[PDB]
């Protein structure tokens, strides 16, 4: 257990020859310096017997107590479970550390003494907003941008991967990204795929469910969020929808605007606080860029600004054929006709009209799709 | 729901459905616990 | 044959475990109970 | 005072501006027009929709007028904003006429409306028009004519067209049933009763509830019929007749 | 508008027996009064014959919002679950007839209107000239 960090070498060296027969020496020599105690003074296991004799110190009615101060000579102010609080001692095995104010402990039944420690079941609000698993396919479900990957990959995926690149040139990767568009362009979408690529812990929150209806609740669940991204290890924290917050009003929120604005003062903290930020990637997305506070789009808070124009015509094809792909396509139809339907058709648009193509195949009961099911599948989606 | 057999759930925002849901539920996403444990589930809304 | 969230019977002096609880709820059995939507058929269809 | 000043005349900081676009947005509605031809003569269809049992069913028209002898226009947006349109540009036409005693050009007609409405967009401080009318006319230099005016204050020479609520969808069929130049005026009648068949929503097409007009060149008189409502009815039975055998053949 | 005095004359002309209680009374200092005080006037609904509850100020304890951070609101909500439990402990063959009265039905939980509890709703609008003149008969 972290007993030797060279692990160098990759051959046949006699350095790991000498050093593994002098980790041989070191177990070798006190492996005869591992016989000789229960030779001499038996007096005990010392496996079981030292222990169960703290576990004879403690009883078994062991109440949960809670920290919220420490005083060094083994006793603190600790707090029970009614809440009328007492000033008792801590043991030796209490291995004194584990000790933060807050932190759940294991005291006597009789004098209350600081027993124990215990392990924090979290809560599950990270469960919450922790995505567990790779949601979809690669990059190359994407098609047809192919220039902004290079942007999304340069600012995230690169600095993970490849920290030689910026040591070299004596540089930092920027910052904050941001992304913005019509509606319904693969602003998510792009998210999915850098959700498959990072082996980072990743995150991901609504603008919309940010706001909430009791005071300060807002920013005190910023502050516990970026807590939680924080207390990981390389995060990444995804931003979607955050003109939500400065659009709709709702009534739930007792305080008005100036509750909204205040939590964008805490978020605006938490963004460029004067303390060590650490390894927390920033992804942010919305199609309203016009509304929100320009004082969080400025570079130091945001470096990167990632438009997405609507798909040209050869790209419509592409993405056409990507989602055509596994689909038992008969030959009536003729995507060119489907392209120029609509002269400004999302991503979105292309694959309702091939999901509702194949419902009017499943009404039929059907194994291809004809020209017909895309002909009324365009007035069904598109023309309402 | 009732014929395929799933946990027909309707929400509806209340505060009484809360206990049951969480202490403070600060999303609407702490659901997706009973969901998720109920997997083949129907959700339904009202206006 | 301990399983989370489930009641038991407890001794007093010791605080020794004595008996599973049978069973309490389930955390949407009640919310369903409370909320009494009005379970339907398709024998109580009209025209649809 | 400069408080109140709404600023109706700036740009978006994304390039546009807002108030003719919902202008735009309020042409959608509270309307369905089109227009078609192929040959000799144009037709202008037009649904109502003051469909009330109590009215008068006067003044030749609802939402056609007579611009010149031999031209004249199908409107849909605000009614009363048309009012003052409609009597705006006939003078015009007058004042042409005054000016070298000859009817009017249609096309340098609605150039010179859509100069008008332009102006209102542009400066001035003034809510805009929310008015798109199609134009129907004649004249001695390209025959039969057809033009579409727009709130933002541009046109565009076309033959059909809708600016109903399902308006891209009545194009959408336009340009999947149509022939150049052989779709004669009353094939193009049919036509056009299939199309408000299907962007009416209202089903079974009652005749009251419709406007056509149609526009021929006879041979000093460019005669602007305004078709009765006892010849309505029997081009619907006609389309219920082959629209029931086209589709049991089927 | 009468509210209190046609449940005063039902009352008066009742033949079975008639339990009248004040709903703002079960929130007691002492957890487990109120909730051990709903179910016991229902109990003595059952034991004491095909009786009749009536329920006066209701958004005293039926309200919309609640704080699970006071307790003296989830005491509350603790005394609606008991409630609308006991509402449904019924099995339609006991005559135990509820009649709750109130000044504002826009504080209420709709969860308590659902059907299989409550079916029957009673405005109580104004006269204006037809029965006003009624009134004028009956008190002069
Ligand atoms: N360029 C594209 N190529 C292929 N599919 C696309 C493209 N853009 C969008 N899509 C499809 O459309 C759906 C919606 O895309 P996405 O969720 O990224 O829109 P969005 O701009 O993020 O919307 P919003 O940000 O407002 O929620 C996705 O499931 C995706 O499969
Ligand atoms: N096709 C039907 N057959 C029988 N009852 C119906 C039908 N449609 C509606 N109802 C009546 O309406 C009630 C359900 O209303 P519903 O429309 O489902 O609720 P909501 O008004 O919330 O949509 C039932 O109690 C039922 O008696
Ligand atoms: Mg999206
Ligand atoms: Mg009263």
């Amino acid at each position: 257990a972290s007993k030797l960090p060279l692990v160098t070498p990759h051959t046949q060296c006699r350095l790991k020859l000498l050093k593994l027969e002098r980790i041989k020496d070191y177990l070798l020599m006190e492996e005869e310096f591992i016989r000789n105690q229960e030779q001499m003074k038996p007096l005990e296991e010392k496996q079981e017997e030292e222990r169960s004799k703290v576990d004879d110190l403690r009883g078994t009615p062991m109440s949960v107590g809670t920290l919220e101060e420490i005083i060094d000579d083994n006793h603190a102010i600790v707090s029970t479970s009614v809440g009328s609080e007492h000033y008792v001692s801590i043991l030796s095995f209490v291995d004194k550390d584990l000790l933060e104010p807050g932190c759940s402990v294991l005291l006597n039944h009789k004098v209350h003494a600081v027993i124990g420690v215990l392990m924090d079941d979290t809560d599950p609000l990270v469960t919450v907003m922790k995505v567990e698993k790779a949601p979809q396919e690669t990059y190359a479900d994407i098609g047809g941008l192919d220039n902004q990957i290079q942007e999304i990959k340069e600012s995230v995926e690169l600095p993970l991967t490849h920290p030689e690149y910026y040591e070299e040139m004596g540089i930092k990767p920027p910052k904050g990204v941001i992304l913005y568009g019509p509606p319904g362009t693969g602003k998510t979408l792009l998210a999915k795929a850098v959700a498959n690529q990072t082996s980072a812990t990743f995150l991901r929150v609504v603008g919309s469910e940010l706001i909430q209806k009791y005071l300060g609740d807002g920013p005190k669940l910023v502050r516990e969020l970026f807590r939680v991204a924080e207390e990981h290890a390389p995060s990444i924290v995804f931003i979607d929808e955050i003109d939500a917050i400065g659009t709709k009003r709702y009534d739930s929120n007792s305080g008005g605007e100036r509750e909204i604005q205040r939590t964008m003062l805490e978020l605006l903290n938490q963004l460029d606080g004067f303390d060590s930020r650490g390894d927390v990637k920033v992804i942010m997305a919305t199609n309203r860029i016009e509304t929100l506070d320009p004082a969080l789009i400025r570079p130091g808070r945001i470096d990167r600004k990632i438009e997405f124009p609507l798909p040209d015509e050869k790209t419509k094809k592409r993405i056409f054929q990507i989602h055509t792909s596994r689909m038992t396509l008969a030959d009536d139809v003729t995507l060119d006709d489907l392209i120029m339907a609509k002269d400004d058709l999302s991503g979105a648009d292309i694959k309702a009209i091939c999901t509702e193509a194949g419902l009017m195949a499943l009404r039929e009961r059907r194994m291809k799709v004809t020209n017909e099911d895309f002909k009324k599948s365009k007035e069904n989606v598109l023309y309402k | 729901a009732h014929h395929t057999d799933c946990t027909f759930i309707r929400v509806s925002g209340s505060e009484l459905v809360q206990k049951f849901i969480g202490e403070g539920a600060r999303m609407v996403r702490e659901l997706f616990v009973m969901a998720r444990e109920h997997a083949p589930s129907i959700i339904f809304m009202d206006e | 044959d301990v399983t989370p969230n489930c009641r038991v019977a407890l001794r007093n002096d010791s605080y020794t475990l004595h008996k599973i609880l049978p069973n309490k709820v389930d955390p949407l059995v009640s919310l369903m109970m409370v909320e009494k939507v009005p379970d339907s058929t398709y024998e109580m269809i009209g025209g649809l | 005072s400069r408080r109140y000043d709404s600023r109706t005349t700036i740009f978006s900081p994304e390039g546009r501006l807002y108030q003719v676009e919902y202008a735009m947005e309020a042409i959608g509605h509270a309307g369905t027009c089109l227009g078609i031809l192929a040959n000799d003569g144009v037709l202008l269809a037009a649904e109502r929709r003051n469909i009330h049992k109590l009215l008068d069913e006067v003044f030749f028209s609802e939402k056609i007028y007579k611009l010149n002898e031999d031209m004249a226009c199908s409107v849909a947006g605000i009614t009363s904003d048309a009012n003052v349109l409609t009597n705006e540009l006939r003078l015009i036409a007058q004042r042409y006429l005054l000016q070298y005693q000859e009817p009017i050009p249609c096309e340098q007609l609605v150039t010179a409306l859509c100069d008008i409405k332009q102006a209102y967009t542009q400066f001035g401080g003034k809510r805009p028009f929310g008015v798109s009318l199609l134009y129907i006319g004649w004249d001695k230099h390209y025959g039969f004519q057809l033009y579409q005016s727009d709130p933002s204050g541009n046109y565009g020479g076309w033959k059909a067209t809708c600016i109903g609520n399902n308006s891209a969808a009545a194009v959408s069929m336009l340009k999947q049933d149509y022939k150049e130049g052989e779709m004669t005026l009353k094939s193009a009648l049919a036509l056009a009763i299939k199309v408000l068949n299907k962007t009416m929503d209202v089903s079974k097409l009652s005749a009251e509830k419709v406007e056509i007009a149609t526009l021929t060149r006879e041979n000093g008189k460019t005669v602007i019929r305004v078709l009765k409502q006892k010849e309505v009815e029997q081009l619907i039975k006609k389309h219920e007749e082959e629209e029931a055998k086209a589709e049991r053949e089927k | 508008c009468g509210k209190t005095m046609l449940a005063k004359a039902v009352a008066h002309h009742t033949t079975a027996a008639f339990i009248r209680v004040v709903g703002s009374e079960f929130v007691q200092k002492y957890l487990g009064e109120g909730p051990r005080m709903v179910r016991d006037v229902f109990r003595l609904a059952k034991e004491n014959a095909p009786a009749i509850i009536f329920i006066d100020e209701i958004d005293a304890i039926a309200t919309k919002r609640f704080d699970a951070q006071t307790g003296a609101d989830r005491e509350v909500q603790r005394i609606l679950l008991e409630l609308l439990n006991q509402m449904d402990g019924f099995d339609q063959n006991v005559n135990v007839k509820v009649i709750m009265a109130t000044n504002r039905a826009d504080t209420l939980d709709p969860a308590l209107l659902r059907p299989g509890r409550l079916d029957r709703k009673i405005e109580f609008p104004l006269p204006d000239r037809r029965q006003k003149r009624l009134i004028f008969s009956t008190i002069t």
